[PDB]
């Protein structure tokens, strides 16, 4: 004999339906939004007669029953724990079968795995019909119930400024199923008070939203002040259901469908270089079939003290013809969706999270991939034993200095640019001939795409 | 009037030693059928090299061993040691594919023949070219 | 200029010198063409790209009217003119054709501004209807041998249609027993005419049009769909058995269809609610199948 | 480095591409409903594979632009100029425009054409698949814009009572071209003050709103007091682009469909004579296929003194 | 691996040693297939299940391009390959077909990492376009002899389709006389060619494919529709009898088919608003059927 | 009906010639039908995406056609 | 026709395995192809079973080559159940989709060689796939 409210329910993730532990389940803090349920279908089968006194009569019949849906809200809430000392996100196994089809494992190189730096989830290894397999556990007050065998089906993210980062999951399961005894004591795995201490040190909120945006055909990047977006991941995943006429029946099995990582970004009209109405000019009178434009959505800000945030990349995204909306102050909105370089090859773009990002940390997070491996950020080219020129039929072995010192990639490439006097080799021994008076240059360019420059003007003459 | 296939795609195996072997042939259209003679391969070279990558400034992999096995019959052979096959091996790209995890791409080749004399003309002429592949093997 | 709306036009067939403008139509169709006799004379000499095309024949055309009942039942000419004995408000299907020629007529198709269409040697070759949960329409088909433009024409100021009947639900029975659960009754009367293309050497150089035909026959036809139901266990009245004679009339409010004698066979779907579909003629020595057209009050 | 207001848009509608002068280009004075944009065509590639480890990626291409949408509403203003002493209403290119498709010439008789007296509109010349071609030119604080060969789609006019006189344009263009540098000075093509006073002298107001209708069959005049109205000016013109999988394409060429006028008139129901009411059951009565009516709705009113009025 | 989209391709026809990469190309349909003998040898000693199926020949490919109209004009080279002869930037209908076989060429549909299909002994048997109130494209259809897969081909980067043309509503006039109500315009032309299948015990345990072919024959053709209008009463003008011989031209801002004599057929359809429908075939003795190709200022 | 991949340029494996004899199935985790020789027959379309789409008949000489029933755990 | 070197073995289970290849040369010119077999001589095959394909892998196990009727082409390649235990020690935990008893135990491939017939080492590689343990209830 009891009312039960929706202010109490309490969402629990698991991959197991026995032997829950911290591991397998943990509590989702989730909003007033919080929906679930399933639907029935059915039939009426009536007769259709013409004469005078005809028949007027029904009958329904159950026949099958939908997909269960759910669906809540959930702040992006990164932090480190206590016990692995690695920057983990509270619903990291939504994250993970979002993500990718195999089991969790956050020590590894794919979908939701954490470091000691930055949570990280990328898209390399989602190419499965059928995801991570989670069980929604619902609790309302003192009865229970979860969803048997839910997958992932989309999360959206809004990025409302004046307001929190928050992610949107849905999603289908197989039944609903209620449960009249207790799976798990949900005071233990529930989260307990230090966490939640932990947890509310670390917000990301909307309005702190820097937009790094280039054109990788031009190299040219914009400085783009946002006004409001969205970027959603997505699975098109169907659910199955058979087709039985004496009983009614459930789905079986499902299958994922297109992985879609679509965007819109609104802006205001910026009459400033590299601003919103240069791109937007750009772009309009380029009127190309294909763009291949780099977008790092980075939600908190970028700060050199430690903030919290969290980062989307698209390395090779697509960038839909803009428009101008016109309100009281002129705008345009950026509609963009990451492709792959190749169909099979995933990498569509990747996320991550942390409460300690400095701006190297997301800037070589951007560019390598990980918070964790340095980039290198500029680099001033060296000859051999401090040359300032070179004479005809003389050799240059050029050598490069970079920084940081502890960059993974300390390689780079060898170039000619400018003038015809000399030519390099791949480990950069320059090479010269006669006839040689004019001033040629040398170029250095790192191998892991962080756009670092090395320039020398050497004067060769034509010697003594 | 037909078209050539110069780009041929190349895939080694692992541990194992491969001989790829090309003939010349002479052709004519004419009046009585189709004539073929073998091109007699005097003075003939080949050489060819392997990069990990068709842009300027390109590691090479390694390069591929010539040698000629019949002038009369027009044949000559293009092969690398199994050395040589190791050595590409171990510089192939990491990225495996699905639905066959065995093969991974080691580069780009081309293969030049030439005729050097003194009354020859300084003529080269690239015969084929395209991508080198690897089947890894588990053996040795 | 003048252009050509279906909506206003006015369709009047000219009958024994009388003009029977029938009003009350909801749709008709009609299509006119000719007739080519396009041959190419590739040579070794030449061989040629341009073809050697004359036009000499008028193809038939083939009109398709569709027209609601009307209480004054002008539309029971269609069955008089089709080869159907009269008696009071009855049409008769006749035990033999009467006449080796059907009955010929001319029809014109009026529009604004003098326009019109005039087909000519016109013979109704189909007439059907189906009694259903919808109003009563009668699609008619007529085949024309002879089609021209005309100035001056016959309109029917007098000879129209009146009201449309409203609607009333169709009933099947047998004797005096109603057969239960009826869908849609449709009915089928046609006159299977042939025209007799009688083109000769006389005629080159010139346009030939078609001008008599004979009946190859006439036939009275119905399709009756019902639900499946019984209701008895081994039911000897609803079944599927064929039936070689038995007395039906499809009866309505206006109209009554009725076969003396009928052979009836049957088809059962199962389908979502299971049906059966009849297929009744007149038997052999069946009396003739009767159509009476009653306006009001019967 | 500045942010774009809409409220500081001027509007300027020409016939020609270069040499911009008062005869070509005019402003029209917009509200703040103006709108104007153009929209792109995408498509996404995805392979549906059916066996386990199948391929999930999309990829999209740009492959056309549609026509460019713009909008605006302004006032009915008719006045006369002091130039050629004849009544004119400043948008009267929008006008010609939509009337018909030949060359502007106000002395002449069809089309949008004026007199010492009004300024008339007739559509007895608008039989062309291209009426008269228009180039809007936008000016958005300090920078230019303008869209490319437009063409007059419709003109909403609503009788809105209590409200006044106004008229809402529509229409597509092949193409809308940013400009940087300035077409032409607005400052001169701009309308002046002088102007602006002999227009804010005449405004319509659609509270004062009588209609004249009769039945044609009949010669039966009706007197309905109006509620509330509207009557639209439709080319229903359809732009046509080209289908090109290798580049992305704008539209090539227009072509105008039916050309209606239609309208809705709302009244209360009147017991009087020759009221609402008689012509209600009048028209239910005869119940006809085609009417025969002459409406002649006048806004702004008729008076014996001279009042402004469309 | 490597997918294969239609939309990243590029469709180059090889003639006489220069690659035409036909650009504005709208959207191409193409199949290969092979032809196989399968028969089963059921004998009273063994009543077999299983066939004995060779695959000895390729079927041939029917390939069909719809091209967008460009200011370039190369596309009249479609006209060119088919047999017309050429004056200027006019194509002209022989009066006889020139050669027993057709013009030859092959054709290459590139796509992205060196993928190519290879067809061979092509020809153009079909292009028709309907010049009407939307924009113009002709739909050219051509058949191969051989499909191959290859790895390097023939890319045409200097001869291509420049921009498309700008839509010009279409006029069909008689002599200067314009013919009103104009809906749809669409021409035809054709070489009917046929394939000589000459699979011999020669081509046993190889598989075959087709190399040779002759023309049945080549026409051109135009169905014209308009609207049933007619100015005066009996008109002489616009009527519905047929037409031995008149001068017909169905013009445009950038291409203009000429039947310097046409043999026209009237059919008149008694839809919504009447429609008139023509069929414009060149009559035995008419002079060449004339194609201009007008880029830009005619 | 498959899509039309190709791994390599001039590929041996992935092609569109037919295949006099080779070993097919068609597995699922219920059901798996097997040729032990197999006749197959390749259509390419020029479609959205190129598909391909084989023709799978036993041969003359091949062993019976096997249709296994897996009802649960194979 | 083609290539169809990969195969995939399954073995069981405190079993002992024996695999035994019947080498055949058939040759298509003739419509009945010919039915002649290799001639084993100076032939030896040399397999490894190993974890992954990554340099460095442990060497799960070694396939034992035997040839016996050199005549007739045949020949054989085997383990003893003590191999088959030692593969199956390190085999993953993870079972097969379509066998829910077979859990993949690594990689193979089989190599052909010709030592000096003609003073040439002809080695190639004959075959490859994963091995497959299914696991047993016997013992």
């Amino acid at each position: 004999m009891s009312l039960q409210l929706l202010r109490n329910t309490r969402i629990f993730v698991s991959t197991v339906k026995t032997g829950h532990n911290k591991t397998n389940t943990q509590e989702i803090l989730v909003q007033d939004d919080i929906s679930w349920g399933q639907d029935s279908n059915s039939t009426d089968i009536t007769v259709n007669e013409a004469g005078p006194r005809p028949t007027r009569g029904s009958k329904r019949f159950n026949d099958s029953l939908n997909a269960a849906e759910w669906s809540f809200s959930t702040y992006i809430l990164p932090y480190k724990d206590k016990n692995t000392s690695k920057q983990i996100v509270p619903d990291y196994m939504l994250w993970h079968a979002l993500s990718s089809g195999r089991a969790i494992n956050l020590e590894g190189t794919t979908g939701a795995h954490n470091n000691a730096t930055n949570f990280m989830v990328n898209f390399k290894d989602n190419s499965y019909h059928e995801l991570a397999m989670l069980h929604i556990y619902i609790l309302t007050d003192k009865t229970w119930s979860y969803i048997d065998s839910c997958q992932i089906n989309q999360a959206e993210v809004n990025v409302d400024i004046e307001d929190i980062g928050r992610v949107t999951w849905s999603g289908n399961g197989n039944q609903l199923i209620p449960l009249d005894e207790q799976p798990f004591d949900p005071d233990q795995i529930g989260i307990d008070d230090e966490t939640y201490m932990t947890i509310q040190g670390s917000y990301i909120k909307n309005k702190l939203t820097i937009l790094k945006i280039k054109d990788m055909d031009t190299n040219k990047s914009y400085d783009i002040p946002i006004t409001g977006g969205t970027f959603t991941i997505n699975n098109n995943i169907t659910y199955l259901t058979p087709n039985v006429m004496s009983r009614v029946t459930i789905p079986i099995g499902s299958f994922t469908g297109a992985f879609e990582l679509t965007g819109s970004l609104t802006a205001y009209l910026n009459d400033k270089s590299l601003g919103s109405m240069e791109l937007y000019k750009d772009l309009i009178k380029t009127l190309k079939v294909v763009n291949r434009f780099e977008i790092a959505l980075v939600l908190g800000g970028e700060y050199d003290d430690e903030r919290p945030a969290a980062i989307l990349v698209a390395k090779q995204a697509h960038v839909n013809i803009p428009t101008i909306e016109t309100d009281d102050v002129l705008g345009t909105s950026v509609e963009f969706k990451a492709i792959p370089s190749d169909l099979d090859a995933g990498d569509e773009g990747y996320l991550g999270f942390s409460s300690k990002y400095t701006r190297t940390t997301i800037n070589n997070l951007i560019v390598n991939g990980d918070g964790a491996t340095d980039a290198v950020t500029a680099i001033t080219v060296k000859s051999a034993g401090n040359v300032t020129t070179l004479n005809r039929s003389a050799t240059l072995q050029m050598s490069v200095e970079v920084t940081p010192s502890s960059a993974r990639n300390k390689e780079v490439t060898w170039a000619i640019t400018a003038g015809d006097a000399a030519t390099i080799n791949a480990t950069g021994l320059l090479r010269a001939d006669a006839s040689k008076t004019g001033a040629v240059t040398v170029e250095a360019t790192a191998k892991d795409g962080s756009g670092v420059k090395g320039t020398k003007v050497i004067t060769v003459t034509a010697g003594g | 009037m037909s078209t050539e296939n110069r780009v041929i795609d190349l895939v080694v195996d692992e541990n194992v030693p491969y001989g790829l072997l090309m003939q010349f042939m002479d052709v004519d259209d004419s009046v009585y059928p189709s004539t073929s003679k073998p091109v007699d391969l005097t003075d003939f070279s080949l050489r060819g090299s392997i990069k990990s990558s068709l842009e300027d400034g390109a590691e090479t992999v390694a390069s591929f061993t010539t040698a000629i096995v019949d002038a009369a019959q027009g044949v000559a052979s293009i092969s690398l040691p199994v050395s040589a096959v190791t050595t590409i091996a171990s510089k192939a790209s990491k990225e495996r594919d699905r639905y066959n995890p065995r093969q991974r791409l080691a580069g780009y080749y081309d293969v030049i023949i030439t005729r050097t004399a003194v009354g020859s003309a300084a003529s080269s002429f690239r015969i084929m070219e395209g991508k080198v592949y690897i089947s890894d093997g588990v053996t040795q | 200029m003048f252009y050509s709306l279906m909506r206003e036009s006015k369709i009047v067939i000219e009958y024994d010198g009388r003009g029977y403008h029938f009003d009350a139509l909801s749709n008709y169709d009609a299509s006119t063409s000719f007739q080519e006799f396009k041959t190419l004379r590739r040579t070794i000499h030449n061989r040629t790209n341009y073809a050697d095309s004359i036009i000499n024949a008028q193809d038939p055309s083939s009109i398709s009217l569709a027209i609601n009942f009307s209480t004054t039942l002008i539309e029971s000419n269609f069955f008089d003119w089709m080869g159907f004995t009269r008696e009071g408000n009855s049409l008769f299907l006749p035990r033999n054709t009467p006449n080796i020629e059907p009955i010929m007529f001319n029809m014109y198709i009026i529009n604004h501004n003098n326009s019109c269409i005039y087909f000519e040697n016109c013979y109704v070759s189909t007439v059907d209807f189906s009694l259903d949960k919808s109003i009563p329409i009668l699609n008619v088909g007529i085949e024309s041998g002879k089609f021209s433009e005309v100035s001056t024409f016959r309109d029917g100021y007098t000879i129209t249609q009146g009201e449309v009947l409203p609607y009333s639900a169709p009933a099947v029975y047998t004797n005096s027993s109603p057969l239960p659960a009826l869908i849609s009754a449709s009915m089928s009367f046609q006159q299977q005419c042939s025209w007799r293309e009688d083109r000769n050497i006389f005629d080159i150089n010139k346009i030939y049009t078609n001008k008599r035909a004979y009946v190859n026959e006439m036939n009275a036809s119905a399709t009756l769909a019902f639900y499946y139901v019984k209701r008895l266990v081994g039911d000897k009245f609803l079944n599927l058995d064929p039936e070689t004679r038995t007395p039906l009339i499809i009866k309505n409010k206006y109209v009554s269809i009725t076969f003396p004698l009928a052979r009836i066979s049957k088809r059962l779907n199962f389908s979502d609610l299971y049906q059966v579909e009849y297929d009744v003629i007149p038997t052999a020595d069946s009396d003739p199948v009767e159509i009476n057209f009653f306006g009001e009050r019967k």
